[PDB]
DNA sequence: TCCAATATGTGATATAATATAGAT
DNA sequence: ATCACATATTGGA
């Protein structure tokens, strides 16, 4: 309607404040926005990578971004002092500082990962943060620790730069799929963080499944690494069954309950409601009492140490630290009880953090900036991907190959664009280095730049003429390498059609690239590349027999939440739309056999359990019984409370 | 390419709808697929 | 080093974001909120409220042998002391009573159960927003909607004319707003409340003969009776906001009528009752009580909340005369426009409290020969601790952080949904619009930023958005229509 | 007659390609004839029927199980509008039951 | 959530795999194992050294002919071994009054000392 | 052949076992036997040595009182309207005492109470059925009047009404679904009414109210019974009546597969394990040597990681099985031919870490996917006829457009192959 | 070429117009397909050539374009010599005609559906369920189309 | 006097993965 | 809360 007349394109010039998350897409002016949107949920969909590097194409709005997002990052606002430093495990210390303006102190935590929610984290920077001693001082601005998106610089980057190509790779490309070379797979690894609580009471007992007959140790030490994908194993003990399932105690059995988990041990922290006394009688759980002791430990130094901080009446303590130092005294007290859930714990309760690096795999999704979303089809050698024999660039390969069918009817030419403008990056680095002087090198970066984005040239000669002539050489050196930054912004500064006219006949000299094998000459170039939180280890499923509910009927189990089992074990539904398309087979009677079978009736389960166990493996032949079904009785008992009964004419 | 589909129906009719020529359809499916993905990887297709 | 040239271009950049914005959530405090909440319970007569104030949580452990219990899970509250007093019988009692509430961390997240909750802006009209044939105005507890029906009444001379009668639906019945009017004033004192006692009279039928033919051209008849009979100014009438005052007076009177009648404010009060009750021995009290009710309908929050002159923002009854003289106008606004809209934080965290002071008030209130001060001590009996904690939490007002990056700024902090408490938007098909985007959006909300899960239902505000200061967090200083 | 030709005109205004035979199936599923007998088709001149909406057609069928096992259980079990009671017909989806 | 069936049927499967190796292994015929049954009853020190001896096999069952079953072939394999008095103990029936043994300080001392 | 919906009279199938007497569930901190969670009667929730299905029906005893069967009350409702102010029982006293509502404004049929309707029934029903809208509702109860009074009042398996017996630290829990509250609701009024004398005469106030509030609970607890347990999704009709969790199923991602048979496939390591963990447990025991539990500690310790062995087991069961260790695959929603294809296993993974069916690309029009990562739903089929059966499902038979009986483009090339094939020839 | 902030506006608003549509088009679309598989999924065929149909009770159908005869095919219909004949699609003769044709709707067999009244395409779906093939061929067009 | 329109009220019913927890 | 379905009054004819 008329309504959109309020729009005027001229308020809104040399404005980005109704962009929001598309800041961070070049050339938001081009793409749609279908894709754009695909884009923002992406941003949330995104993972932290561990070696991300900052966008050679970028908006200049990113590591404004990675500010004000204060997840990645820690800041101390204020100047402070380093009181002191007190050790919990090697991996995880704690930091007693003092504000050098307001005289309040406050406390800085230092760990190797931090844990957002179920299977996902990352791993921290903590070098500044360890270089800190006692007596040291923090300036107002200093990144004590820092996630690994930021860099050296402060720079935020949430993916990776990969070379591209638009290549069909024998149909393992259709629909949206992209096959990747093992050396860019490398570059899109990720962390993979878990807490997982095992509990154990006076019942169970731990099984020695790391160390020897001379040590005892139920659970990975701290900087150990998880053997056969088991954190632990419990066995229930009773008099009658101790003789014989006691013995061998390092070797597992059909009885145990098994944890499991991945990776390596970070920080373990165990709550015990037990006499001390008896954990020290107890030689199984021995590691259990060196741990408590560990934290018993710890909490008599903060307890010590901070006394006097805390408890001097002029003195001013954060809230932060007040509430650590009571816990910690809590912990030494006397008396001292445990709850979780609400409810006295019989034994001890362990909780263990797991850090691992996973990498990408088949079925892992990964996108662009542009909504171009992806699945990994084939991670395959460098070598056996296109590469090119031809001219300078010989010897370049593809990082990763996507599907060119499609690119236009997607309607996101940004793809398109950020491609085209590494490609002929490549070739003014190229220029560059095969020129020997540094006033030649940087006449033709700033003739590029000119050509591209005029405020970053101006920028980037004022930055030039500030460094320092080894500062210029390191500069021009790395930028030859590594790759130039090109700024596009979002909506106002992007190159269009015309101005990449203009590029493309100036350099008369650039052409498509001849690759091995290949006859279509294509175009390889940089483009941004972000791994989605989709992956296949996110919804496999894979039950044969599992918890039956109350109902008689298959059901879900909380097993695979609390790690007690690998994989998640839940039942797929049979919808009535499903038996609809099923019905297509008019043998309904195997429709039944296989509803009854698998859920409904019981004794039809323990048969088709009983034939596939013991008879001929290869073939299997099933005689089952004519018993009423489970259901059947349900509806039968529901019907004939109602007062209704279904009866066969 | 239109009148391949063609071609397979009058198959289909010719040997009477057996078991055999349609197993034999998807059979040259299979290798005309993978004939494809050959062909499509040695010409190389780009959008730019 | 490239790290050099991007950190000197990102801080010479000339667009930035707003801090302000990013630590509002800092700026919003608990006090403020909590105080109208508490006020609500002032409708007993005896309660007092002394006042509310933030506990000091400067406590330190000492040594103890009591064999105290901590739970695994770590959280991290504040505490808020309330203070009221009550007075029954010469005897007075001085209640204090202690509430957790989530403490900020890391400036936006909170912490609760060893699990990390972030709280999300909510997006909600400011007041008078308009829907289907009636304009609503939304209090703390019992919005007051405003119907408007199409009726056609004949003149006396035989012209029928097509005017607007407008009623309330409050307490589930469809009363016209006049009613109230003159249960309150009375039919004479409604009039001279909108300033109409020179423009409108009601007269008998032998007045009606001795007046002239001058005062009949510049008047407009409508027999309410053979008997009696009301007259209306002409210039009045040519003002259809006007008109819809002429109907829904038409609309009160009843075939059977009496001049005393008409002048007797207890007929109005026993109409009222007879609205929402059938027993005419009680109908005086229904009345009676509705009318109480009516005038406890507003909330100081809401007077605040408005932007109308303090002149109509004294009481219930100036608010509904308000709406009527300007109804056409006010009717006629874009649901949709951003300055007719604004964003809240802590409010529908406290809306629980709220909810169970209602239920306890409305049960002291209803009671029947039995103790007061019994019923008034049942109202803060069970007040726990950890009640609105655990409300918060097993009600998901608040948002569990399934955050999977470190990026925070889109997913957490910029966050607005239209669903929540006093939810203007639902999974209902005609909610179709709220699910969109409109024109006033631009430069204030963004645009792509919509949920696959329920559309239109999420958002992010945009970085460089500036909220007007000390104007509530609305998005504009003043609304969309400025009543010129 | 003319809800076949209304059924075939809206396809081709819709472009759907499909025969009108399954059209004719779905159509036939739909009506209920007076005297519920095909062999009155034999007769010579039409019988009695009436063609009814896709969710009555199975409410107001003679099969217990496709009527039960889809829409409205309470008033199919409560009330005796839908003849719920005299409904005899088999089905395959009896099996299920 | 109730326990799952699945295990529970492979453990039953291996306890009746046992039982029909024992029968083919001593050609028994049911006479045979109804000699060895007759007018015996449940004895609980004689299910807790069956469930010893074939602990590293499977779990036992609740039927008692299953057990009987496997304490035949305990008692013929333990046999073909040196051991003797084992298998009379399982073929005896325990008397209802039974009677703990008072300790035996030098037995007990003796089998302390003991290098096995 | 085919389905009736009948009446049932309670009087044959009452059991004097299973009598509900005792409306308090709880006794001594213990679940009672004589309650609606009765161990002895409905059976035990975590016991197997109980041994009672869920087919077991309980009662609650009302005589010698009667009710009406609220199963028909509705019908009943339209023969005679405004029967709840006849079953409901009000009278007015004066000062002194005496009656005096004197019947000025209602009917003299009205408030007479359910003793009086039951006594009065036939009568009631010749006057207030209209021929005209009701003549074959009133034929139906003509044809039921035994089954219109009841006095004995069904509950269902207390496996089916959910009731945890939680402890707390401040307080213990009890978590139980609102029908039983009616349940037990009924149970204490009858109580209270056959406590006194039924022969000697009491006050009407005292009892019939009971009678008509016991109806009312009556009423709620079939609305409820239908509105809860027997329709819509949540309702057992359309869940696990038609639908079902199923037993031996997978769920997987899609990946391109090249160079195979169009209905061949690449199955992961983990998901074949476990669907085929039986088999696979059989072909150890006879291969090793080994009982079936030394087999099952074998796939167990191959589950965990890659193992040669096991896996040459698997590619042993895939070449030597008789149907090809077949599976159904299913992309939701199935809303279309070609959803669910019957396919087999060509292939087992020889990576851990890949979890990706492989598919061929022909197959994705008639599943009506992409390769969006959504996860498709695996099936394995074992017995020999079933495949046989479930064979019409296979690509094949679907080759042939059953629209036209033409050959179906679905399965033919995709806009790649079609690339090539069109440069290849043209 | 590039946008303005307008044209911005206008197709970010149509972006959520198409999320709205598939929102919505997500529940609908497996609630009518239940309804018409519900109601089909029991009809059945039998191997009868003649149910013994009045040549009368078979209903007519107006050949009023090319897509109107392409929607018969392996269908009969009753020449001017009185003898069922098989239709041939490619005849532009039965354009502008009204042509009477055995049709399903009109079979006199309560056992199911004779070969006459389906077509000569009974031996090619005799495999399957009729009325499931018959719902999904509307079904999925249909809504994918939408 | 009747009636059709308006209005009120009754009733079925609803996607897809998913963080939990009322005196002595 | 959207769609259906059914009564209850009431202004209208
Ligand atoms: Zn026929």
């Amino acid at each position: 309607m008329d309504d959109i007349s309020v729009i005027k394109n001229e308020d809104y010039e040399g404005s980005h404040r109704f962009l929001a998350e598309e800041l961070l897409m070049p050339n938001a002016n081009k793409t749609d926005g279908n894709r754009s949107t695909m884009f923002c949920s992406h941003l949330a969909q995104a993972v932290t990578l561990q070696k991300a590097e900052p966008p050679l194409v970028y908006t200049n709005f990113e590591n404004q971004v990675g500010k004000y997002s204060t997840a990645g990052y820690r800041k101390a606002n204020s100047n402070y002092k380093v009181i002191e430093k007190i050790y919990k495990n090697d991996y995880n210390y704690v930091l007693i500082v003092q504000d050098q303006e307001t005289g309040e102190y406050t406390l800085f935590e230092r760990a190797e990962c931090e844990f957002l929610t179920e299977h996902y984290g990352f791993q921290w920077d903590n070098d500044k943060i360890d270089s800190l001693k006692k007596d040291d001082t923090i300036e107002k601005d200093t990144v004590l620790y820092k996630n690994t998106c930021y860099d050296e610089n402060m720079n935020f980057g949430y993916g990776v730069n990969l070379n591209a190509a638009y290549f069909s790779y024998k149909n393992e490309t259709l629909e949206d799929a992209i096959v990747i070379s093992e050396s860019a797979a490398k570059k899109l690894g990720t962390f993979s963080v878990n807490k997982v609580k095992v509990s154990v009471n006076t019942n169970d007992i731990l099984l020695n499944l790391y160390g020897d007959n001379e040590n005892y140790k139920g659970f990975p030490d701290i900087g150990e690494h998880i053997k056969n994908q088991i954190i632990a194993s419990r066995r229930r003990f009773d008099y009658n069954t101790a003789l014989y399932e006691l013995k061998n105690l390092n070797e597992m059995r059909d009885s145990d309950t098994p944890f499991f988990a991945d990776g390596k041990i970070v920080d373990i922290e165990i709550f015990s409601n037990v006499p001390e006394e008896e954990l020290k009688v107890q030689k199984y759980n021995e590691q259990v009492l060196y741990y408590i002791n560990k934290q018993k430990e710890f909490s008599n130094n903060v307890y010590q140490k901070l006394k006097k901080i805390v408890e001097g009446k002029d003195n001013n303590v954060s809230d932060k630290l007040l509430h650590f130092y009571n816990n910690c005294k809590m912990r030494i007290d006397e008396n001292i009880s445990y709850t979780y859930q609400n409810s006295k714990f019989s034994g001890f309760i362990m909780e263990f953090t797991i850090l691992e690096e996973e990498p990408l795999n088949k079925g892992s999704k990964i996108t662009g900036r542009y909504g171009n979303k992806g699945v990994i089809s084939k991670i395959l050698p460098d070598d056996q991907m296109p590469t090119v024999a031809e001219g300078r660039f010989k010897g370049l390969k593809a990082d990763i190959c996507l599907n060119p069918l499609g690119v236009f009817n997607r309607l996101n030419p940004s793809q398109l664009i950020e491609q085209e403008l590494n490609w002929i990056a490549k070739f003014i680095r190229k220029d560059m280095e095969e020129a020997g002087s540094n006033e030649e090198k940087v006449s033709i970066l700033l003739d590029f730049l000119n050509r591209v984005n005029k405020e970053e040239t101006e920028l980037m000669e004022e930055f030039i003429n500030s460094l320092n002539k080894t500062e210029l050489e390191e500069f021009l050196n790395d930028i030859i390498e590594n790759g130039i930054p090109i700024c596009q912004k979002p909506f106002f500064g992007n190159i269009g059609l015309d101005e990449l006219w203009e590029l493309y006949n100036h350099y008369d000299h650039i052409d498509y690239f001849k690759c091995e094998g290949i006859s279509t000459p294509l175009i390889i170039g940089e483009i941004y590349m972000v791994r989605l939180k989709h992956e296949p280890h996110s919804k496999f499923s894979a039950r044969s027999t599992s918890f039956m509910n109350l109902r008689g009927l298959p059901a879900k189990s909380k097993n695979f939440k609390e790690h007690k089992d690998l994989y998640s074990k839940t039942p797929v539904r049979i919808g009535n739309m499903e038996i609809s398309n099923l019905s297509l087979t008019n043998e309904m009677g195997s429709i039944m056999d296989m509803l009854n079978s698998y859920s409904n009736n019981e004794t039809n389960r323990r048969e088709l359990i009983m034939q596939l166990l013991t008879g001929n493996p290869f073939d299997t032949n099933i005689d089952l019984s004519d018993v009423e079904s489970g259901t059947s009785k349900i509806l039968k008992s529901l019907f004939t409370c109602l007062g209704l009964s279904i009866d066969d004419v | 390419l239109k009148e391949y589909q063609n071609y397979y129906t009058t198959l289909l009719e010719h040997f009477g709808y057996s078991n055999e020529i349609k197993s034999i359809i998807k059979d040259v499916i299979s290798e005309l697929a993978i004939f494809s993905g050959d062909i499509n990887v040695t010409f190389g297709n780009t959008v730019s | 080093m490239i790290s050099n040239f991007r950190k000197f271009h990102g801080n010479k950049n000339q667009e930035k974001f707003n801090e302000n914005l990013i630590l509002n959530k800092e700026n919003e405090s608990i006090l403020n909120y909590l105080d109208p909440i508490c006020k609500t319970l002032e409708i007993i007569p005896e309660i007092t409220y002394l006042g509310s104030s933030v506990e000091p949580i400067n406590k330190v452990y000492k040594f103890n042998k009591e064999e105290k219990t901590s739970d695994i899970e770590r959280s991290e509250l504040q505490l808020i002391k309330m203070s009221f007093l009550i007075e029954k019988d010469d005897k007075k009692e001085e209640i204090n009573k202690f509430i957790y509430f989530p403490k900020l961390i890391d400036s936006q997240y909170f912490i609760i159960n060893g699990n990390r909750y972030y709280p999300i802006y909510q997006l909600l009209d400011s007041g008078t927003y308009r829907t289907n044939k009636a304009l609503t105005l939304k209090t703390l507890l019992m919005p007051i909607v405003l119907r408007e029906k199409k009726e056609t009444f004949d003149d006396i001379n035989g012209e029928t004319h097509t005017m607007l009668n407008v009623d309330l639906d409050l307490f589930k019945s469809k009363v016209p707003f006049l009613i109230y009017f003159f249960s309150k004033f009375g039919f004479e004192g409604t009039l001279e409340y909108f300033g109409l006692q020179d423009l409108i009279h009601v007269l008998m039928k032998e007045d009606l003969d001795q007046l002239d033919e001058d005062e009949i051209n510049d008047n407009v008849i409508f027999m309410i009776t053979k008997n009696i009979s009301l007259v209306v100014d002409k210039n009045f009438f040519s003002n259809k906001n006007n008109q819809i005052i002429i109907a829904t007076l038409l609309n009160c009177f009843n075939t059977r009528i009496k001049i005393d009648k008409i002048y007797e404010k207890d007929y109005w009060v026993k109409k009222l009752g007879g609205y929402f009750t059938t027993n005419n021995s009680n109908k005086q009290e229904k009345g009676e009580g509705i009318i109480l009710s009516f005038e406890r309908i507003l909330d100081e929050w809401t007077k605040k909340i408005l932007r109308t002159e303090e002149k109509n923002k004294e009481d219930i009854y100036s608010v509904v005369r308000w709406m009527i003289n300007n109804y056409l106008a006010l009717v006629k606004q874009d649901n949709m426009n951003l300055a007719n809209k604004r964003i809240r934080l802590y409010e529908y965290l406290l809306h629980p409290l709220l909810i169970k002071f209602s239920k306890g008030t409305y049960r002291v209130l209803n009671n029947r020969n039995s103790n007061k001060f019994e019923k008034i001590k049942t109202i803060f009996s069970n007040i726990q601790e950890g009640f609105l904690v655990k409300k918060i939490i097993n009600n998901e007002l608040l948002r569990y952080d399934n955050s999977v990056n470190s990026i925070s700024l889109f997913t957490l902090i910029l966050r607005y949904t239209q669903s929540g408490p006093q939810s203007p938007f639902s999974s209902n098909s005609t909610n179709n619009k709220l699910r969109g985007l409109h024109p006033s959006y631009l430069g204030r909300l963004g645009l792509t930023s919509t949920s696959a899960g329920d559309p239109g239902a999420s958002g992010s505000l945009t970085p460089f958005l500036e909220l007007p200061e000390n104007s509530y967090m609305h998005f504009t200083e003043e609304p969309e229509i400025n009543l010129n | 007659n003319e809800v076949v030709n209304y059924f075939i005109y809206l396809l081709n205004e819709s472009g759907i390609n499909i025969q009108s035979v399954h059209s004719e199936l779905i159509i036939r599923e739909m009506m209920k004839l007076d005297d519920s007998d095909r062999t009155q088709f034999k007769n010579d001149k039409m019988p009695d029927y009436e063609i009814f909406r896709i969710t009555d057609a199975n409410l107001k069928g003679d099969s217990l199980s496709r009527s039960l096992l889809f829409e409205q259980v309470k008033k199919q079990l409560t009330t005796l509008d839908y003849d719920t009671f005299n409904k005899t017909k088999s089905s395959i989806l009896d099996k299920l039951l | 959530l109730r326990n799952d069936q699945g295990n529970s049927i492979i453990n039953e499967c291996s306890i009746k795999q046992e039982i029909a190796k024992i029968k083919k292994k001593y050609n028994v015929t049911d006479e045979v194992m109804k000699e060895f049954i007759n007018g015996r009853e449940l004895n609980s020190i004689q299910i807790y050294l069956v469930k010893i001896y074939y602990s590293n096999k499977f779990k036992v069952n609740s039927n008692k002919n299953d057990i009987f079953y496997l304490l035949y072939g305990m008692t013929r394999e333990l046999g073909e071994m040196n051991f003797s008095i084992i298998p009379e103990i399982l073929s005896c029936a325990i008397a209802p009054n039974v009677r703990k043994m008072n300790n035996r300080k030098k037995l007990v001392d003796k089998i302390i000392h003991s290098d096995k | 052949m085919g389905k009736k919906l009948s009446l049932i009279d309670f009087n044959e199938i009452y059991n004097e076992e299973n009598l509900i007497t005792r409306a308090n569930p709880i006794e001594n901190h213990e679940f009672s036997d004589d309650g609606i969670y009765s161990e002895r009667i409905f059976g035990s929730y975590n016991e197997d040595d109980d041994d009672k299905d869920i087919d077991t029906i309980g009662w609650i005893n009302i005589e010698p009182y009667y009710i009406i069967n609220p199963i028909l009350f509705t019908i009943i409702k339209k023969c005679i309207p405004s029967i709840n102010k006849i079953i409901n029982y009000q009278q007015s006293i004066d000062q002194n005492g005496e009656n005096i509502d004197l019947t000025e404004e209602i009917g003299e049929d009205d408030y007479i109470g359910l003793v009086k309707f039951k006594d009065n029934f036939d009568d009631l029903l010749e006057k207030y059925t209209d021929k005209k809208k009701y003549q074959k509702e009133y034929d139906f109860l003509i044809e039921n009047h035994d089954k219109i009074f009841i006095n004995k009042l069904p509950v269902f398996s207390h496996k089916l009404r959910p009731a945890t017996l939680l402890t707390g630290s401040k307080g213990k829990v009890l978590a139980f679904d609102e029908i039983n509250n009616y349940y037990n609701f009924v149970i204490e009024y009858i109580n209270q009414i056959n406590e006194g004398v039924v022969s000697d005469d009491s006050i009407d106030l005292l009892l019939l109210p009971l009678l008509y509030n016991m109806q009312f609970y009556a009423n709620n607890i079939l609305t409820r019974i239908i509105s809860e347990y027997l329709r819509g999704k949540k309702g057992f009709l359309r869940k696990n009546i038609m639908g079902s969790r199923i037993n031996f199923s997978a769920r997987n991602v899609i990946t391109p597969l090249i160079g195979h048979p169009i209905d061949e496939v690449a199955m992961p390591y983990k998901t074949f394990a476990e669907l085929y963990k039986f088999q696979l447990i059989n072909l150890i025991s006879k291969v090793k040597g080994i009982n079936y539990n030394e087999a099952l500690k074998f796939w167990e310790k191959g589950i965990l990681g890659f193992n040669q062995e096991l896996y040459n087991y698997m590619e042993e069961l895939i070449t030597k099985t008789k149907g090809g260790c077949t599976f159904l695959l299913n992309r939701n929603p199935t809303i279309s031919i070609g959803s669910i294809l019957y396919l087999k296993i060509g292939l087992i993974k020889k990576d851990y870490k890949d979890l990706t069916l492989g598919i061929s690309n022909n197959l994705l029009s008639a599943l009506s996917g992409d390769y969006d990562g959504d996860v498709l739903n695996i099936i394995p089929v074992f017995d020999n006829k079933m495949k046989e059966h479930f064979s019409l499902l296979s690509p094949q038979n679907f080759l042939v457009d059953r629209n036209n009986g033409r050959f179906n483009g679905d399965f033919d090339l995709q806009k790649d192959q079609i690339l090539g094939i069109f440069i290849l020839n043209n | 070429r590039g946008l303005d902030v307008r044209s911005f506006y206008i197709n970010a608003l149509g972006a959520r117009k198409a999320l709205i549509t598939n929102y919505q088009q997500v529940r609908n679309s497996g609630y009518l397909t239940r309804k018409i598989s519900m109601l089909l999924m029991d009809t059945k065929l039998i191997d009868l050539d003649d149910c013994g149909s009045h040549e009368n009770n078979y209903l007519s159908i107006n050949v009023e374009n090319k897509d109107v005869l392409k929607r018969f095919s392996k269908r009969s219909y009753l020449n001017n010599n009185g003898e069922l004949v098989e239709i041939d699609i490619n005849d532009e003769s039965l354009i502008g005609q009204v042509i009477k044709i055995p049709s399903p709707t009109t079979c006199a067999s309560n056992e199911g559906v004779c070969r006459k009244c389906y077509g000569k395409l009974f031996d090619i779906n005799k495999d399957l369920n009729i009325g499931m093939i018959a719902v999904l061929l509307l079904t999925d067009p249909l809504t994918q189309r939408l």
